[PDB]
C-alpha cells in the first residue's frame, strides 16, 4: 500500500482530505477531519503503508498540511507500519 | 450485546465502565484483528472496538483540566467498521457522532 500526495496540486484542506480518501482507500463515510483520519489510520487502513508526500511546503501554504502529517506520525509512534517520505 | 447509543450510555453512567462486549484496538489486534480484512467478528465474535482514548483533535468536545475522553463503536455487528461512535469523558459527559466525527450531540 503506497499513497502519493502531489503537494503542488493541493489548493485547500478539502483537496487534501479528498486525496487521502482515494490514496488510502478510505471509507465512503470518511469524515474529512483529523479525528476521522486518526480513526481510519488505526482502524481501517491497510498496512504496511508508504506515504510519499511531495512538495510538502506548497501544500502547507495552501492549507493544515502539518496537522495531518502529525496524525500520521502519532499513528506510527503508536506502532502502525508507516513509512513517511517527505520530498 | 449492548451496542446501541442508549444502552451503552446508560451502562456507562450506571456502572462507570463499558459493557463486556467491548475491546480496545490493541486487544483486538492481539486476537488477530486486521482492520483491512474486516475480520473482527471472525476473531472475537460478539465484540466491538471501544475504550481507546479519544484525543478530540478538532476540539469539538468540551475540554477541562483533568478531563480525558474515550470512544466506542456503536451499532457494530460484523464486517468493516461503521461511522457511529459514543464519546465519554472521565467525568461522565456523553456525546455521540453518526457522521464520522463531523458533528457531535450531547446525550448525557
Amino acid at each position: 500500500k503506497k499513497a502519493v500526495i502531489n503537494g503542488e496540486q493541493i489548493r485547500s484542506i478539502s483537496d487534501l482530505h479528498q486525496t487521502l480518501k482515494k490514496e488510502l482507500a478510505l471509507p465512503e463515510y470518511y469524515g474529512e477531519n483529523l479525528d476521522a483520519l486518526w480513526d481510519a489510520l488505526t482502524g481501517w487502513v491497510e498496512y504496511p503503508l508508504v506515504l510519499e508526500w511531495r512538495q510538502f511546503e506548497q501544500s502547507k501554504q495552501l492549507t493544515g498540511a502539518e496537522s495531518v502529517l502529525q496524525v500520521f506520525r502519532e499513528a506510527k509512534a503508536e506502532g502502525a507500519d508507516i513509512t513517511i517520505i517527505l520530498s | 450485546v449492548i451496542n446501541t447509543f442508549d444502552g451503552v450510555a446508560d451502562y456507562l453512567q450506571t456502572y462507570h465502565k463499558l459493557p463486556d462486549n467491548y475491546i480496545t484496538k490493541s486487544e483486538a489486534q492481539a486476537l488477530g484483528w486486521v482492520a483491512s480484512k474486516g475480520n473482527l467478528a471472525d476473531v472475537a465474535p460478539g465484540k466491538s472496538i471501544g475504550g481507546d482514548i479519544f484525543s478530540n483533535r478538532e476540539g469539538k468536545l468540551p475540554g477541562k483540566s483533568g478531563r480525558t475522553w474515550r470512544e466506542a463503536d456503536i451499532n457494530y455487528t460484523s464486517g468493516f467498521r461503521n461511522s457511529d461512535r459514543i464519546l465519554y469523558s472521565s467525568d461522565w459527559l456523553i456525546y455521540k457522532t453518526t457522521d464520522h466525527y463531523q458533528t457531535f450531540t450531547k446525550i448525557r
